């Protein structure tokens, strides 16, 4: 957080742990929003053979 | 005996088989046909039939069901509707070229059998529906029969013997599924040429919805043989319950090319090298044989080494004798490609009537086209094992069962062959 020091000080002091290790505001190890194109998976009867729906 | 195939020109049914000699009245009569056929019908329906079974005939046209019970089905008494006989002369099958050279050469044997077969089932008349393109085989045949006749061989009180029976000649029009029993029976009733569903077996319900019975060419053509030299002289050729002597309609990569009656239970390899000079470029350079026309599955090489053309036997060896067209492959032979071309055969000769065959094969016919092109993944290999197995079995007719049985051949024989193609291919991409 963009703080004095003094500031950042007195406010560990005041909760009594180094708050600036654990902000919760969130800054930038949030997650880019644009992320690459996902390729999900297929599923286990995803098959060409011995895929008869009666045995599943 | 137990060595088989050693068949001998005073034991060959078919004496004019190559055109050598008079095909005509006078020819047939100087080898031995239209002999004595008057003592032969009023022998007795009974006695025919028992004949038949005696030598042990089967199916010559592919099925190779025992032919004594199958005349036997239709000698029960009339049902008040008039009776027939039908000769399947269609010889649709690739690689099956012997009818044709019955037709051709020996008209009058079929003629007579025809007789002698409609007397043991008493058939009114006989309609031989004979493929349209052997127009000139039709000719000839149909000559045949102007012959007999006049001479008072068939028509009212045939041979001299009280029985009227007329044989009619039925050309077709370009069609494989009319091979089929059933479709050759809606044919010529002038339906489009789609098997019918049994029951009703044809035997009670046939053609002109009277009972019927289809034979094929070779499988009438024998009979008057069989019943003049007895059933004992046709059994004592080949193995029991595989006897007689079949037609080899050898073709494909040989030396000599050609048809020729071999007693049954022939070992393969000997009879490909003892008439078609052998494989081109010897034995070794063999791929794979095609036993019975394209229907039956493909054969390997190895099993090839030592089998016996016989039903039984090449049962065993996960095919069948069908109509004996031996079709020999040299290893210069994509056997992909051959598979895919009998499959396209199979697609272009479908009648449609089925869902399983009429658009399972064609399915399967692209997949084989991209396996030839090797556009394909492993897995679709053992898919198109389940389509094949899908449509055997669930179909009308026996077309979709007889081109399921080459693509399960391909793949049960030479899958290294298909996936090293797909790899191939992989690697050019
Ligand atoms: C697709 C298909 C094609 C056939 N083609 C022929 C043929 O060309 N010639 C033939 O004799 N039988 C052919 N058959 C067999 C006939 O349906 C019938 O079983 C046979 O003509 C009777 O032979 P058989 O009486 O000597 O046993 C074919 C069967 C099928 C399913
Ligand atoms: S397996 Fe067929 S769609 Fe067929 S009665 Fe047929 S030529 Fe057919």
């Amino acid at each position: 957080a963009s703080a004095t020091r003094v500031i950042q000080l007195l406010r560990n002091w005041a909760s009594g742990r180094d708050l600036q290790a654990k902000l919760q505001l969130r800054y930038q190890e949030i997650s880019k929003r644009t992320q690459p194109p996902p390729k999900l998976p297929v599923g286990p009867s995803h098959k060409l053979s011995n895929n008869y729906y009666c045995t599943r | 005996k137990t060595s088989f195939g050693s068949l001998k020109d005073e034991d060959r049914i078919f004496t004019n088989l190559y055109g050598r000699h008079d095909w005509r009245l006078k020819g047939a009569q100087s080898r031995g046909d239209w002999y004595k056929t008057k003592e032969i019908l009023l022998k007795g329906p009974d006695w025919i039939l028992g004949e038949v079974k005696t030598s042990g005939l089967r199916g010559r046209g592919g099925a190779g069901f025992p032919t004594g019970l199958k005349w036997s089905f239709m000698n029960k008494p009339s049902d008040g509707r008039p009776k027939y006989l039908v000769v399947n002369a269609d010889e649709g099958e690739p690689g099956t070229c012997k009818d044709r050279e019955i037709i051709r050469h020996d008209p009058h044997k079929l003629v007579e059998g025809c007789l002698v077969g409609g007397r043991a089932m008493g058939a009114r008349a006989a309609y031989i529906y004979i493929r349209g393109e052997f127009y000139n085989e039709a000719s000839n045949l149909q000559v045949a029969i102007r012959e007999a006749y006049e001479a008072g061989l068939i028509g009212k009180n045939a041979c001299g013997s009280g029985y009227d029976f007329d044989v009619f000649v039925v050309r077709g029009a370009g069609a494989y599924i009319c091979g089929e029993e059933t479709a050759l029976i809606e044919s010529i009733e002038g339906k489009q040429g789609k098997p019918r569903l049994k029951p009703p077996f044809p035997a009670d319900v046939g053609v002109f919805g009277c009972p019927t019975t289809v034979a094929n060419v070779e499988t009438v053509a024998v009979s008057p043989t069989i019943c003049r030299r007895g059933g004992a002289w046709f059994a004592s050729f080949g193995r029991e319950r595989n006897s007689g002597t079949k037609l080899f309609n050898i073709s494909g990569h040989v030396n000599h090319p050609c048809t020729v009656e071999e007693e049954m239970s022939v070992p393969l390899k000997e009879l490909i090298e003892k008439h078609a000079g052998g494989v081109i470029g010897g034995w070794d350079n063999l791929l794979a044989v095609i036993p019975g026309g394209s229907s039956t599955p493909l054969i390997p090489k190895s099993v090839c080494e030592t089998v016996l053309m016989d039903f039984d036997a090449l049962v065993q060896a996960q095919t069948g004798l069908g109509t004996a067209a031996v079709i020999v492959m040299d290893r210069s032979t994509d056997i992909v490609k051959a598979i895919a071309r009998l499959i396209e055969f199979y697609k272009h000769e479908s009648c449609g009537q089925c869902t399983p065959c009429r658009e399972g094969v064609d399915w399967m016919n692209k997949v084989m086209a991209r396996f030839v092109k090797g556009d394909a993944r492993p897995a679709e290999i053992d898919s198109l094992w389940e389509i094949s197995k899908q449509i055997e079995g669930h179909t009308i007719c026996a077309l979709g069962d007889g081109a399921a049985w080459p693509v399960q051949g391909l793949i049960r024989h030479f899958r290294p062959e298909l996936e090293e193609r797909m790899q191939q291919f992989a690697l050019q991409h």
